[PDB]
């Protein structure tokens, strides 16, 4: 898995379908396309910074070096801070905190990273069907 | 501001390096060098910009502008920098390493590598380039005096003692002798190659200087390739001849006070373009600028707080 | 909030962090030629 590439590799060296445990049942907003009517989510740059944010979320669950994780992904929200809006990634981190078990202070970290997002795909779709 | 025909620097454990004029003893510029020590320190060719390399990094400051911060760094190796050095059109620069290599950097920012590295059984300390920078002499501290030659991937190995660590080695502009001290004070001169053309590098032993009982710490020639300054553990430097090896001056730091007890040694020393003034560096916390001739300074700089042991003095080609 | 005050404190910082040129050592040199 990329687990085992990103430790014999670097962020930057590898740039020079991501989410794992993504099912149509258990999505925010895939989970409505049938019962609802919504329309599918659209759009090789952006499906690895999938995987790098979803592995340091795992990490993080160790409480081993948190100090480490936790600057890892305030800097992809600094340099990258756009791929913290897509619906999907939310649900699979949302998902991801149920299964396992994380420390409060850990716990109020992820959560707060998507406070200042819009989700336009939510937004839009919703207004249709209901109207 | 480095745009002045004659700029002086001095370095040491203070983390500052300070920047002098030769007119008069004021203090221009101070920079920033943390968490390490500078070994020495010697200016680009274009002279606008310093080299200073001290424990991993090869810090480059600058010295058209203001700017306090290493622009540019250099890492990668894993021990001490013991020298650096550039070539006279500044197309590579080479740079000695305690991690027993000798390896060349490239400054062109392109794929070009022109990059060699040279191995060695034991830590250098001193590396020295060839007048027509085409050989290049390593030195380790087992005694070994190894000569590199560029074109070849070939090093003849020459040791005149072992169990003793040589400490400096320097070839003179003009290219008549070549010098080299170690632990113990003796310096040992050899008549440089003959073959200027093939670089045929064959050497013979030409004499044998005893001075400096003491450790000898730095031996430099003048550009006019008359003089040879020693420096030494025991506070004094001895300026010698080409003659016939005279003492042509002697001079000391000493206070003549036995409660000082070598309050500090006497690490480096650089002529001036006519050869007439010199430049001492003390790990007295201050540098002092002497004369051949009359053996009384002239200046004094005493900016720094901690002991300085590296010092870069160049001017203009004209002397 | 608490990591708003971190991520942009990251920022501040990062400014001052892209005025130094580092140039790594590569193992690699003219070996063929
Ligand atoms: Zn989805």
């Amino acid at each position: 898995s990329f687990h085992l590439l990103r430790q014999q590799m670097s962020l930057t060296e590898i740039m020079n379908t991501g989410l794992q445990e993504h099912t149509d049942d258990n999505c925010l907003y895939c989970v409505c396309i049938e019962i609802l009517g919504f329309q599918p989510s659209n759009q090789m740059c952006r499906i690895l910074l999938r995987k790098e944010v979803l592995r340091l979320v795992i990490n993080l669950s160790s409480s081993v070096s948190t100090k480490c994780h936790e600057t890892g992904l305030l800097t992809i929200k600094e340099k990258y801070p756009q791929t913290f809006d897509d619906i999907c990634l939310y649900s699979e981190v949302s998902h991801l905190l149920s299964h396992c078990t994380f420390r409060l202070p850990c716990r109020r970290f992820i959560q707060e990273l998507f406070q200042d997002v819009q989700f336009l795909q939510m937004h839009e779709e919703a207004e249709a069907v209901l109207a | 501001v480095g745009s002045d025909p004659v700029i002086l620097a001095t370095a040491g454990y203070d983390h500052t390096v300070r920047f002098w004029q030769a007119h008069s003893g004021i203090c221009t510029r101070t920079v920033q060098h943390q968490d390490s020590q500078v070994n020495a320190l010697e200016v680009t060719p274009d002279r606008s910009m310093i080299a200073a390399a001290g424990y991993q990094h090869i810090r480059m400051y600058d010295l058209n502008s203001n700017n306090p911060n290493p622009i540019i760094s250099y890492d990668g190796v894993n021990k001490n920098i013991a020298s650096v050095g550039f070539h006279e059109d500044g197309r590579w620069m080479y740079t000695g390493g305690e991690d027993c290599t000798a390896r060349i950097w490239d400054l062109r920012s392109r794929n070009l590598q022109c990059q060699r590295i040279f191995q060695v059984n034991a830590p250098i300390n001193c590396v020295c380039l060839h007048p027509n920078q085409a050989e290049l002499i390593v030195g380790d501290q087992s005694g070994a005096i190894h000569i590199w030659d560029l074109k070849t991937d070939h090093n003849e190995q020459l040791i005149p003692e072992p169990e003793v660590s040589i400490t400096s080695a320097h070839i003179d502009p003009d290219a008549s002798y070549m010098a080299a001290v170690n632990s113990t004070g003796n310096c040992y001169v050899w008549n440089l190659t003959g073959g200027i053309g093939d670089e045929v590098t064959q050497l013979i032993p030409k004499t044998k200087i005893p001075a400096h009982t003491r450790y000898a710490l730095q031996c430099r020639f003048s550009p006019d390739s008359t003089l040879l300054a020693t420096c030494s553990a025991d506070q004094t430097c001895k300026i010698w001849r080409t003659s016939n090896f005279s003492l042509m001056t002697e001079l000391s730091i000493k206070s003549g006070n036995p409660g000082e007890s070598s309050r500090g040694w006497m690490w480096g020393c650089a002529f001036s373009g006519d050869s007439q003034y010199i430049v001492t560096a003390s790990s007295d916390n201050l540098a002092r600028l002497w004369c051949v001739e009359t053996g009384e300074i002239k200046r004094e700089y005493g900016g720094h707080q901690k002991a300085v042991v590296c010092l870069a003095f160049n001017d203009s080609v004209l002397g | 909030s608490n990591t708003a005050q971190r991520l942009e404190r990251l920022r501040k910082e990062r400014q001052n962090q892209i005025k130094c040129k580092n140039i790594q050592w590569k193992e690699r040199n003219s070996k063929q030629s």
